[PDB]
């Protein structure tokens, strides 16, 4: 999971 | 403020290809000369300007069978259908001309681009 | 010896979400209490262990309407359906409990994982 | 396009  | 799962789109496409391999919820047969290819209309539309136009048509949207132009090469179509469902293109010296012609007909601009670049490098 | 187009899976998913927004080729309504959500069975199966089980069932595969457990929160479902079609999860303090419970019911393991990690960090 |  990432900060887009 | 959303978070994003990097592999989600690839995981979805992998499962759509699994559905195609098992013939689950396929709703169309694409006829290319003597050959037949089962697929999901939604995936075809998502990948191809030609299928996007065909399946948004108020009459063609309901057809279970679509016949492509007799000039379309079945192997070229097969390679492009595999690409649609996997992001992988089996581009070879012996098939590049057929793949590029099929990609132009199907309106798959990124595939046409690369076929053009690969041909230019060999001339 | 294939080549691969990096953005292909994301581009496919973006077009599948466009089809959902325009209600094109949607083949199921998911009923969550008083709310209704139209979707494509193939995408639901590709994202959720629950829908994968439901739509491989020889009788449920043909249903146009699926009613979820009355304990399922419509907003939680909405957030997860948006995630299915975009890879983006609108995870907030006010919705995390409902999102995690919905993700457990829908069998969306990666979403459950992150909800667990976000809750653990706040305790 | 890349070599996967
Ligand atoms: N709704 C919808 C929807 C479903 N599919 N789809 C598009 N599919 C498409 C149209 C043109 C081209 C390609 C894909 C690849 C290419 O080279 N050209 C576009 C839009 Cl703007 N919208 C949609
Ligand atoms: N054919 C087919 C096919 C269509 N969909 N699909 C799967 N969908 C799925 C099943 C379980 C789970 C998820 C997705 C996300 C998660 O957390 N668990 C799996 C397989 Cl093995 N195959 C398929
Ligand atoms: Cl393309
Ligand atoms: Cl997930």
């Amino acid at each position: 999971w990432v900060i887009p | 403020s959303c978070i994003q799962f990097t592999r989600h789109a690839s995981d979805v496409l992998l499962n759509l290809n699994r559905l195609r391999s098992r013939d689950i919820l396929t709703d169309v047969v694409i006829v290319v000369s003597r050959e037949q290819f089962r697929a999901h209309k939604t995936v075809l539309m998502a990948c191809s300007g030609l299928f996007y136009s065909i399946f948004t048509d108020q009459l063609k949207c309901n057809l279970s069978v679509i016949n492509l132009d007799p000039e379309i090469n079945p192997e070229g179509f097969c390679i492009l259908l595999d690409f649609m469902y996997t992001s992988r293109l089996n581009l070879r010296e012996g098939n590049i001309m057929a793949v590029m012609a099929t990609a132009m007909y199907l309106q798959m601009e990124h595939v046409v681009d690369t076929c053009r670049k690969f041909i230019k490098a060999s001339e």
